[PDB]
């Protein structure tokens, strides 16, 4: 009772538990991927991984650096923040290359259906010019 | 009415003379259309302003924000596409979009043309991809990760 | 004159992910392609209609349950509903539920067996779907 | 032989009648532990009774296994109500155990 | 899907893609078609002509890596083609081999953008198709077939048909890095025409080499390293000579290739008995 109190998961699974997990979701994730459902295998291969490190990379390798510069006021808290609803930007972002300003995802994917140019105003065609 | 005496002196202000009431009344009337949520609003009155700053040679005087950030590679640690699905420095391999596996490519904006790269868990997919997915949960797709993007 | 080169081949086969076996003959050229989804453990229908994280743990295997049901599979849906039953849980905290639940002779049990005896089917989908409903429910 | 069938039928679907007030009465005392065990049995009485009705290693989901299964973890749990009360309802229809520890087990119960 | 007359001559080899929405159908008219079979429509592309030669062997690149397709011809050089905004072009030409070219085939997509080539002068290469290739020497009189290892985990075997009456089993070793050799079958009296492993492994793993002296042998691997048992596919002798073996993608369901134009269906029993399924010809 007393152990059954000291843990919050349903079962106690060990690798012995499920011994060939691993192949049989990898295969089905690449069946899944020769049919059109890529969502499916991402849960699928998301809940084979999160067991994996549980019990113990093509997808880096690019990494967002912030412009470093010595700034002392307001500019320096508006410095990383959207340029289209000036809010603080930590997570799913969107960055142009010719000009270097960034913009959330839901900003971005509302003002794009109604812009043309960045909304900071720099001049910057950012639908043709991100790359 | 602060708010056309903005609109009007964005005609000429910035191209011919430089004046303090002029910046007053852009800066009042931009914190009141932050204030009322009209950032749609917001937005084309700044590229507006950018528009009509330009002078007869070209040159945009407005001042402008300064730049943020800019994208690694994390082998050369430069930055990937000059102011391919290759870096041009290095030529390692970008990361691709964990639903349809396609690499970054460097050299109307559809939602399926720019990658969303998190800056918490530096995990990139495409615009249509990352809304598909977030969409229906609220966990980074990569293995590894532990982020509420979206 | 010193080349080892086979006769050509007249006609060949190429399987899909659907069951269609798309094939090429001879007597011009006649390129055909028939059903043979009933050939096919794995079926890609059964698939888009699977919710394995999205729900209760009792959730997913109902759902798989009704699926398996809808689409005349008798031995799938009865292991899902086995499963299911397995499964349930209550908004009271109940120790004697774990103590069943992580016992060595109930649902590891089942999973263990159902994994040896679809083993010998081939179904492949059937596996990897109760390893994901068997290590989802694991939270 | 089609009035066997008819009597197998009818001691299948009043089983699964007890198998239903059985898993009433302990959900009644809120012990899910062991209403989940009559709920299994009642699905596999009516796993035999569509397979009665519509008529190598055996599934794990079988209608056999399961109870003997169930009833091993019982007898190595000590749940003594529940291992005497599956050798009442299901000895005669399926062979668990012997007939030495089954009336053994009535007897100490 | 009926398509008549696709080509004017003897067609060779059609692989579909790897959505099963494009057939790509190589022939001897040195001419590759592409047809769009999505639903039931075949509308062609492209008529792509590049090879001086008869077209033998074509193969899809994963789309991880875009929109590439492979061919290899009698002249010896293998051709690779990448379909750029609807255009089908040129990119590479992998010319090493001094004899005829009949087999190619790309690695899963685990291994990178690796293309297998296998000639008839004995040899077999390895090559990196991006933006040194590994010359082994395979069989003495010719090599018919190569085919790849499936990746069941996130180790590289490849397994080469031969005309050495010879079925053998290459595995990668980093101490040479080069693909040994691990083991040898002896299952045929003549040339073997096509090999292929399964792409499901579960339990054991599975091959299918097709001869032209009308015998099929089923190998099957249980253990990792265990020896390969031997099986017959059926008791009797083939009505005419074997082509091709192309295995199922979900489960062991093994499609012929006979010279009778007859297409015959095999699935295997519980016990191991390989029962006939169905029969497709013409
Ligand atoms: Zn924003
Ligand atoms: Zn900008
Ligand atoms: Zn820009
Ligand atoms: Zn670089
Ligand atoms: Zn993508
Ligand atoms: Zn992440
Ligand atoms: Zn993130």
């Amino acid at each position: 009772i007393i152990e059954a109190y000291e843990q919050e998961d349903l079962l106690h699974l060990e690798v012995s538990d499920i011994p060939k997990f691993q192949t049989y979701i990898y295969q089905y994730s690449k069946l899944l991927f020769r049919w059109g459902l890529p969502l499916e295998r991402v849960k699928i291969l998301k809940v084979s991984t999160d067991f994996r490190s549980s019990y113990s990379s093509p997808y880096n390798g690019v990494l967002t650096h912030w412009i470093e510069n010595n700034e002392f006021g307001e500019e320096k808290f508006l410095a990383r923040n959207c340029n289209y609803c000036d809010l603080r930007v930590t997570r799913s972002s969107f960055i142009c290359g010719n000009c270097q300003h960034v913009l959330h995802s839901s900003c971005a994917r509302i003002w794009w259906e109604i812009g043309d140019e960045c909304p900071s105003g720099c001049g910057c065609n950012c639908p043709e010019m991100f790359d | 009415d602060v708010q056309s005496a903005a609109l009007i002196s964005i005609f000429g202000s910035p191209r011919y003379f430089r004046d303090q009431r002029v910046d007053e009344w852009i800066q009042t009337y931009r914190d009141m259309l932050k204030s009322w949520e009209l950032f749609s609003m917001r937005a084309r009155f700044d590229v507006l302003r950018s528009k009509l700053s330009r002078t007869k040679t070209g040159v945009l005087t407005a001042d402008i924000k300064p730049r943020q950030i800019y994208i690694q590679c994390q082998n050369c640690k430069q930055n990937i596409n000059t102011p391919k699905y290759c870096c041009p420095h290095c030529g390692s391999s970008f990361p691709r979009c964990a639903i349809c596996l396609m690499p970054l490519g460097t050299s109307k904006l559809k939602l399926n043309e720019w990658f969303s790269f998190c800056l918490s868990c530096n995990h990139g997919m495409h615009a249509g991809h990352a809304e598909e997915w977030f969409d229906r949960h609220n966990v980074c797709p990569t293995p590894g990760c532990t982020c509420q993007c979206n | 004159a010193l080349d080892t080169t086979p006769v050509p081949n007249g006609c060949g086969s190429c399987w899909t992910a659907t069951g269609e076996l798309f094939c090429f003959f001879a007597n011009k050229n006649l390129v055909i392609s028939k059903n043979f989804s009933s050939l096919l453990s794995d079926r890609k229908e059964l698939a888009l209609e699977y919710l394995f994280m999205d729900a209760t743990p009792e959730g997913f295997a109902r759902n798989n349950a009704l699926v398996a049901e809808k689409f005349d599979l008798d031995e799938i849906s009865h292991c899902w509903q086995i499963l299911s039953d397995m499964l349930i849980d209550q908004s009271d905290y109940d120790p004697y539920t774990t103590i069943w639940n992580n016992h060595p002779m109930g649902i590891k049990w089942f999973i263990k067996e159902a994994i040896v005896y679809f083993e010998r089917q081939q179904n492949l989908q059937m596996l990897a779907m109760l390893c994901c409903v068997i290590l989802s429910a694991r939270r | 032989v089609e009035a066997e069938l008819q009597e197998k039928i009818q001691t299948l679907v009043d089983l699964i009648s007890i198998a239903t007030h059985n898993a009433s009465v302990y959900l009644s005392i809120d012990d899910l532990t062991n209403f989940k065990i009559w709920i299994l049995i009642r699905d596999s009485l009516l796993w035999d009774l569509k397979w009665m009705t519509s008529s190598i290693a055996d599934p794990p989901w079988d209608t056999k296994k399961l109870i003997k299964q169930l009833y091993n973890q019982a007898t190595e749990t000590g749940n003594v109500v529940l291992t005497v009360n599956i050798l009442f309802l299901f000895q005669t229809i399926y062979q668990i155990t012997e007939i030495d520890i089954a009336k053994d087990a009535i007897a100490h119960f | 899907v009926v398509i008549a007359n696709a080509h004017n001559e003897l067609i060779h080899d059609a692989v579909l893609d790897y959505y099963g929405k494009r057939l790509a159908t190589c022939s001897s008219d040195k001419t590759i078609k592409i047809f769009e079979v999505e639903g039931e429509t075949h509308k062609l592309i492209d008529t792509l002509t590049g090879h001086e030669g008869p077209v033998w062997r074509v193969d899809w690149a994963h789309p991880k890596f875009g929109t590439i397709l492979a061919s290899c011809s009698y002249d010896g050089k293998v051709l690779i083609w990448k379909e750029e905004n609807g255009r089908w072009s040129q990119i590479a030409v992998h010319a090493v081999h001094s004899a005829s070219v009949n087999s190619v085939q790309w690695a899963p997509h685990e291994y990178g953008p690796l293309l297998l080539v296998a000639s008839s002068d004995g040899k077999v290469s390895v090559v990196e198709f991006k933006e040194s290739p590994i010359i082994i020497d395979a069989h003495a009189i010719g090599v018919n077939s190569a085919s790849w290892a499936p990746a069941t985990i996130e180790s590289r075997k490849f397994v080469t048909g031969g005309a050495d009456n010879l079925v053998k089993i290459w595995k990668y070793n980093s101490d040479a890095q080069t693909y040994v050799l691990e083991s040898t079958l002896e299952g045929h009296s003549d040339w073997v025409r096509d090999v292929a492993w399964s792409p499901t492994v579960l339990l054991r793993s599975y091959l299918a080499s097709v001869s032209q002296d009308r015998t099929c042998i089923i190998w099957t691997q249980d253990n990792e390293q265990g020896p390969w048992k031997k099986t017959l596919l059926k008791e009797e002798k083939f009505p005419d000579v074997l082509w091709r073996a192309s295995w199922s993608l979900s489960g062991n369901v093994l499609a012929l290739s006979g010279g009778d134009n007859k297409v015959t269906l095999w699935k295997e029993n519980l016990e191991g008995k390989w029962e006939p399924a169905g029969e497709v010809h013409q």
